[PDB]
């Protein structure tokens, strides 16, 4: 009468059909049965990684007993599930827990051979005393069947320390299924979700949610990291089949808030905030336009989805893990085609490098790239002040629309050999061990960033040997045994080798400073070509626009004249120093002059100031 | 009835308006809602660096539930905020806390699923037993307690991921930090609460300035709240001023009182050397009483005029109050040159000439680079000055680096000075960056790093740059032109408000 | 031997058919063990310092499942102490770890890999091998194999393999290619510098076929399902 007090009944729970199908796993159940039907020390232990399926096997064994597919000496056994958390609960007295455990063991032993005790997560049985030890003699006589299942690590962390115990236990290793087995499993459980949510689920979606979560989501195991995609696609489709769909429920929420902000920014007794309201209303109208268009097209489609498809799973995997895994939603296919001229808004010239960069994005997005390799890893080098870092910052400026989203390390500080533990971590047993790596721990989370190695040549030639597997394999392990996933980032390596040759001198310096097995893993090794006096005007005007935006915080736009815009590029052009002399000349000409003007009165804000070319200098 | 003892209510607080509004962040709310309603293992966890907004999202979801904007599978559900300390408070006996938590779990499961659990900082659940925080595993996986949580991005890795059989039952929701344009909207929607708490008014330009100014100076915190602190401190200071007499009269009065107390006690000194110091104290006392009288007279003129105009017909925070707050913070001066600094900056090459004679070009070039930064014209992401000046010996190139560093700070030992004559071998670089994790001196950081990080306005001097090994220039290569270097701990430090100066002795005689 | 000639893909192909999955081997990358104290991770920390519970990284993956093939990439770049540890795996059969137990490598298949010398046929390279390792550690191994370079005749089959890989990859969107024999032999005629192995063939494939295909695919007109032929022009490959 204590078993029903401190336990439950798995066979009774399965006779009412409160469980799920356990399709598959024949060998594991067969071994569990043939070990349970022994004479002495008849107690198995399921072991494996967390998530592969170790309680589902016992649930399947219970369903199989209820069905009657077991051998003779397992008929009508009524598996029981012990709960040690309730035995030690309110047992605040001197012997209550020990006597509860003894009574339960006696009640189990009094039955001839029926009760099959099943303690889940049995590693918690070591303590619980102040006990949990009055079980070894009951165990080494074949009187207790004790089916259990613990993870692969908590087994050796808790039970192997008790070598008397583990002797009375059989270990059943449960490996993880493959993609085909996962699909087979999914084809049986889809009905339960199709019933729970008033939704239909397609077999193409079922196979996509298994071939995709194996590629992208690599931190968990794969009988169940594919179930979550289906279970979330169903929930999202239910929410959509509810009152309103999505991508209209965003524009509505945005327009409402924009109206609330405009209604309270209008009565602002100021003059500086006059142009801040002159664009809020513009954006609000540009949003209401799209809102009206989508709301009209919705009625068209409703007069002229119902089940989860193959791209809904892609949308779920894209909401997870950051990575874009969908299939070319509109508005993207125009951005990717404009990419080459949209990057030229910040980087002038170097169209070879621009094309070589854009051709690794337009390919990896279309889905023709190699899956088990980074989405592009190329080292471009050349003379100084040409744009190689500007390009690495402008690429990650429109993939994420945020300049700081780049992962930037600069190899000027990794000059000595032992600085490798600085981007990987320290081995188990040293001072800095919890913080982990620095490059590792920044990719393991949000694995879609752009990685920049600045001045790769300045590092000790033992850090290249660490990047020797980041390239061509996309994986490195930190000081924890955590293989991170580099397969879908963009690596960039800048350097300044040679700086005084066309191609042969720099390609000799490269082959003399790097190893062939390192130059081999790389994509195109791009060489920049220096600046020409013609296209420096397109840099002059960009610098002037930058300065204008900088000092526009007080409405001081400048009317730079054409002869001044030409003089600023006539001089300040060095065929050796790139375009930094130009940045210096701008502030030698306009900067200090306007600085003297501004704080001595006479240039109070809100004013516009023209520049004009004097005989040699230029006056304000 | 145990839920009452060991849990407060969140929707019952959101219904009475005791929660602050929540603005934007729709994708995260929708993902939380759609994860909280799946069949099994339906419990999310909001993960992200601290400050970006992780309990605000749960409170916005509670307000959304109270309003009724949630889907059908969440209408009329109560959100419960569990408290673990109040469950472990009295548990001395061997079976108290276990049965407490079991009764709580039973009370949760007994309901038809009309309760959404919410443990914030759920990394504190791995222990709490002595073994507990582990009997929840059966119910978590089955999906009978919907457990919304939120932890820092590195408490997860340090406490929960070490129990990989537990972090399988959680679905992670990455909450990134917002941008400046979204922080502006959050502030716009969140200001009428401080406007009520402090009896003041807040201009909208003061909201734009806070968000756009606390993004380039305070580089150690994240940005849904790094500006709310500026707004709050500005409002509180303005309220204090709206109370008894304002600042820069309250300083001079306190100073004059103290000078008077000191003078009334220095008079009765039967000495000969102290009579000379009593001849300057009285002078400065009279000089201060003069200024105090002038200020108190101008004060009446201002107030008088205001009252007159009011009868005929400095009362709200502003973009310069925000600047004064962010300048008292971090020590970096970003103001408007309030009529006391403009004169000094104009007569700059004449006060450096009191200690350095000649070197007109260098003096003018330094004075011309301090003003380009004080006037708000220089490049916002670069050091405010970085130039190497060199020449023969006994000329003044070390004196000027010590003459400039004086009148900017009124001190002389207030500059970080390292002399590169000791960095002869290339392995000495670690002395200004630190040691990588796993070596002897690691919990100490660098010496230049942890000296600029504390006060990011001092000037930095590199004496005898030529005597160093030709591999420290490569380390400096990114300090210049960007103002940033890292250390062992991985924290970046910004050299974007300092003036770098490098002396040397090359040539020594060449024309 | 030389670079890109098939050293790594052989250890990945043996497990591929002894286990039906290329991910059933304990692939540790010996290019990160360049410091003396880095022995603690593949063996485990002593009892109770900072990471006792984690256990070893190499010893644990074979104590639990002792039939795995174990690979050592770039053994040349390790430190001359992990060799003194891996030594007792040979002519003994077992390996003890910092925990204090003993694990037996009596059913595993150890495989090393390096790129020493890469300048001589066998004399310079085997002298280099005899120079950095120990002779008592070398007389315990089996044959120290030397890999050979690629020849233009042994390259057309590699082109066939790469094209099969590309075709299997384009099966998700249900596309397939028609490669004319002129193109199939042009792709092997070009990209045969006998200094970088078989890698440049991969890059030539992506530059010639992949880039054009990915620029056509998202510009419409190549919508999924249909097949595409590739043919040759004076220089390039028109599709
Ligand atoms: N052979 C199978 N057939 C069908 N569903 C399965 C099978 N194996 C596992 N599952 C399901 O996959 C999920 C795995 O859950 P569990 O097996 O309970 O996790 P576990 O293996 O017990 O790991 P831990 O350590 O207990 S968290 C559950 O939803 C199971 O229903
Ligand atoms: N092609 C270009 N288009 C636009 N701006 C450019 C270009 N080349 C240089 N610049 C500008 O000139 C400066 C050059 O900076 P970087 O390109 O970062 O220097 P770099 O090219 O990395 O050369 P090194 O080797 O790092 S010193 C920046 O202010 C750029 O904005
Ligand atoms: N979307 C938002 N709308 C309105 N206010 C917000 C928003 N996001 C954050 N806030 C406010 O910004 C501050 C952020 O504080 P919290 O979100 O409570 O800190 P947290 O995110 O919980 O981080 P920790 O780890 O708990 S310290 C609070 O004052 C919030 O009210
Ligand atoms: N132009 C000057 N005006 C005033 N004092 C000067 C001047 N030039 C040198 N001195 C004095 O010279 C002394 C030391 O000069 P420093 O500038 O420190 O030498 P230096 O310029 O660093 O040359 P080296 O190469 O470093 S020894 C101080 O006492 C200064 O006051
Ligand atoms: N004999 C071969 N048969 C088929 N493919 C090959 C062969 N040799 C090289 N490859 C290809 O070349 C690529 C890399 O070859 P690997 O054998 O991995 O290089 P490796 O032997 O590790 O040489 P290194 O110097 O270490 S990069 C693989 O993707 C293979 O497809």
């Amino acid at each position: 009468q204590a078993l029903q007090k401190y336990s439950t009944d798995l066979t009774a729970r399965a006779r009412e059909g409160k469980l799920d199908p356990v399709i598959g796993r024949d060998n594991e159940i067969r071994r569990v049965v043939q070990v349970l039907s022994r004479r002495t020390k008849n107690n198995p232990v399921l072991i494996g990684e967390p998530g592969v399926g170790k309680t589902a096997i016992v649930e399947g064994l219970a369903q199989r007993i209820v069905a009657g597919d077991v051998p003779e000496s397992l008929r009508d056994k009524t598996i029981v599930a012990l709960d040690l958390g309730s035995m030690v609960a309110g047992s605040k007295y001197r012997g209550e827990f020990e006597e509860r455990l003894k009574a339960v063991l006696d009640d189990i032993k009094n039955s001839a051979g029926q009760i099959i005790t099943f303690i889940d997560e049995l590693h918690t049985i070591v303590g619980a005393g102040a006990a949990g030890n009055m079980i070894k003699p009951m165990l080494a006589r074949g009187e207790l069947r004790l089916v259990g299942a613990t993870t692969l690590d908590e087994y050796r962390k808790h039970i192997e320390k008790d070598a008397a115990l583990e002797r009375r236990f059989q270990q059943v290793y449960v490996g993880e299924p493959s993609v085909e087995d996962t699909i087979g499993i999914l084809r049986g459980l889809k009905d339960r979700y199709e019933v729970h949510h008033g939704v239909r689920i397609t077999d193409s979606a079922l196979v996509a949610a298994a071939t995709l979560s194996d590629r992208y989501i690599t931190a968990r195991f794969l009988p169940d990291k594919a179930i979550d995609l289906v279970d979330e696609a169903a929930s999202r489709l239910r929410m959509e089949i509810d009152s309103r769909p999505v991508e209209i429920d965003e524009v509505e929420r945005l327009v409402r808030r924009l109206e609330i902000e405009e209604m309270a920014l209008s009565k602002e007794e100021d003059e500086a905030s006059a142009e801040r309201l002159a664009k809020l209303r513009s954006e609000l109208a540009d949003q209401k336009e799209k809102l009206a268009e989508l709301t009209t097209r919705w009625q068209n489609e409703k007069n002229a989805k119902e089940e989860v498809g193959p791209d809904d799973i892609a949308d779920v995997v894209s909401a997870w893990t950051g990575i874009p895994a969908g299939r070319l939603l509109e508005g993207e296919t125009a951005k990717l085609l404009r990419m080459e001229d949209e990057l030229g808004k910040r980087v002038i010239g170097q169209k070879a490098a621009v094309t070589a960069v854009s051709d690794a994005v337009r390919r990896s997005r279309a889905g023709v790239s190699d899956p088990n390799r980074p989405t592009g890893a190329f080292m471009f080098l050349g003379p100084t002040g040409v744009g190689k870092t500007e390009l690495a910052k402008a690429l990650a400026d429109f993939l994420f629309d945020d300049e700081r989203a780049m992962v930037r390390i600069d190899m000027s500080e990794y000059g000595e050999k032992h600085t490798v533990a600085r981007l990987i971590g320290a081995p188990p047993g040293y001072v800095g061990y919890e913080a982990g790596g620095q490059l590792t721990e920044a990719v393991r989370r949000r694995p879609y960033t752009v990685v920049l190695f600045d001045e790769i040549e300045k590092a000790h030639p033992d850090v290249f040997d660490v990047l020797l597997q980041v390239l061509d394999e996309g994986r490195l392990t930190d000081g924890h045994g955590r293989t991170v996933d580099f397969r879908n980032t963009i690596l960039i390596l800048t350097s300044n080798l040679g700086s005084g040759g066309s191609a042969e001198q720099v390609l000799a310096a490269v082959r003399a400073t790097f190893k062939p097995e390192f130059i081999n893993r790389l994509d195109d090794v791009l060489i920049f070509e220096g600046l020409n006096p013609e296209e420096l005007v397109r840099i002059v005007d960009i610098q002037l626009a930058q300065l204008g935006k900088r000092l526009a915080q007080r409405r001081l736009q400048l009317q730079v004249s054409l002869p001044a815009k030409r003089w600023l590029a006539q001089r300040g052009f060095d065929p050796v120093y790139g375009a930094r002399p130009l940045r210096r000349l701008v502030q030698q000409a306009i900067g200090d002059q306007l600085a003297k003007m501004l704080l001595a009165g006479q240039v109070h804000d809100g004013d516009t100031v023209p520049v004009n070319v004097s005989p040699d200098a230029d006056s304000l | 009835q145990a839920l009452q003892k060991y849990s407060t209510d969140l929707t019952a607080r959101a219904r009475e308006g005791k929660l602050d509004p929540v603005i934007g962040r729709d994708n995260e709310i929708r993902r939380v809602v759609q994860v909280l309603s799946r069949r099994t293992k339906n419990n999310p966890v909001l993960i992200g660096e601290p400050g970006v907004g992780k309990t605000a999202i749960v409170e916005g979801l509670a307000q959304r539930i109270v309003a009724g904007d949630v889907p059908e599978s969440l209408r009329d559900k109560t959100i419960v905020a569990l408290d673990l300390g109040s469950m472990v408070a009295g548990s001395k006996y061997r079976g108290e806390f276990e049965e407490r938590l079991k009764a709580v779990l039973d009370d949760i499961k007994n309901s038809a699923g009309q309760i959404i659990t919410f443990i914030d900082e759920l990394h504190t659940i791995v222990g709490a037993g002595a073994d507990a925080g582990n009997m929840i595993k059966p119910m978590l996986a089955r999906g009978e307690l919907r457990l919304v949580g939120a932890t820092t991005l590195d408490e997860y890795r340090k406490h929960i991921e070490k129990d990989a059989a537990l972090e399988r039952r959680f679905q992670q929701v990455y909450v990134g930090e917002p941008s400046v344009e979204d922080t502006i909207g959050i502030l716009r929607g969140l200001k009428d609460r401080y406007e009520v708490h402090h009896g003041v008014r807040i201009t909208d330009s003061a909201l734009v300035a806070a968000a756009t100014l606390s993004d380039r100076y305070i580089t150690a915190r994240f940005l849904p709240d790094k500006a709310i602190d500026l707004v709050d401190e500005a409002a509180s200071r303005l309220r204090m001023e709206i109370d008894s007499r304002p600042v820069e009269i309250d300083e001079v009065e306190r100073l004059v009182r103290r000078l008077e107390i000191e003078e009334m006690a220095l008079s009765k000194e039967e000495d000969e050397a102290s009579a000379e110091r009593l001849a300057k104290l009285r002078s400065e006392l009279a000089d201060q009483k003069e200024k105090l009288a002038e200020l108190t007279t101008r004060w009446q003129n201002e107030k008088n005029a205001i009252e007159i105009v009011r009868d005929l017909k400095k009362e709200e925070v502003g973009p310069d109050d925000i600047a004064d707050v962010v300048s008292a913070w971090t020590g970096i001066p970003a103001g408007r040159l309030l009529e006391g600094e403009t004169a000094k900056l104009l007569r700059m090459e004449d006060e450096l000439g009191k200690r350095v004679i000649g070197q007109k070009a260098a003096v003018t070039a330094v004075s011309d680079a301090v003003r380009r930064s004080r006037a708000g014209v220089s490049d916002p992401n670069r050091p405010t000055g970085a130039f190497m000046f060199l020449g023969p010996t006994g000329v003044g190139k070390t004196e000027l680096a010590k003459a400039l560093a004086d009148f900017l700070f009124d001190d002389e030992r207030a500059m970080v000075r390292i002399d590169m004559s000791e960095y002869g071998e290339k392995h000495t670089v670690a002395r200004l960056i630190g040691a990588p994790p796993g070596y002897v001196g690691y919990e100490a950081g660098g010496q230049l790093t942890e000296a600029v990080r504390r006060r990011p306005y001092t000037v930095v001097l590199f004496d005898e740059i030529e005597k160093a090994h030709p591999d420290v220039f490569d380390v400096l290569l990114q300090v210049l032109d960007e103002g940033r270097l890292t250390d062992g701990h991985g924290r970046t430090v910004d050299f974007r408000n300092t003036i770098l100066i490098l002396t040397s002795n090359l040539g020594s005689g060449g024309s």
